[PDB]
């Protein structure tokens, strides 16, 4: 089950 | 800017330094492991980590939540073959302001360092 860096990328954005 | 780079995998961070060093930054150490990490940041006070998540002996979080508390302003980005959702989430909670996925390109880790 592991993300993308653009899935990461959006995650990151996210949590901010 | 000075970098230390914590993975227990002596290829990666052979790869890491010579990356980080040709994008222009200054390799101050290596660690192999969580406790390792820790110790290094406190002798070495880097200006940047780039931190693995699976490693004997103390994992990356843990190693992050170690840092965190020497130094609140820590800089980490975590570079781990571990990318999925709740790691990543588990990672930024503790303090970690990047993530890479590990295979990753060469790239989005000099954009990490710079973000830093
Ligand atoms: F060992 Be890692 F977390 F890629
Ligand atoms: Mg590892």
């Amino acid at each position: 089950d592991v993300l993308s860096q653009e899935e990461i990328n959006q995650l990151i954005e996210a949590l901010m | 800017k000075r970098v230390l780079i914590v993975d227990d995998a002596a290829f990666m961070r052979m790869m890491l330094k010579d990356i980080i060093t040709k994008a222009g930054y200054e390799v101050a150490g290596e660690a192999t492991n969580g406790r390792e990490a820790v110790e290094k940041y406190k002798e070495l006070k880097p200006d940047i980590v780039t931190m693995d998540i699976t490693m004997p002996e103390m994992n990356g979080i843990d190693a992050i939540k170690e840092i965190m508390k020497i130094d609140p302003n820590a800089k980490i980005i975590v570079c781990s073959a571990m990318g999925q959702q709740a790691m990543v989430i588990e990672a930024i909670k503790a303090g970690a302001k990047d993530f890479i996925v590990k295979p990753f390109q060469p790239s989005r880790v000099v954009e990490a360092l710079n973000k830093v």
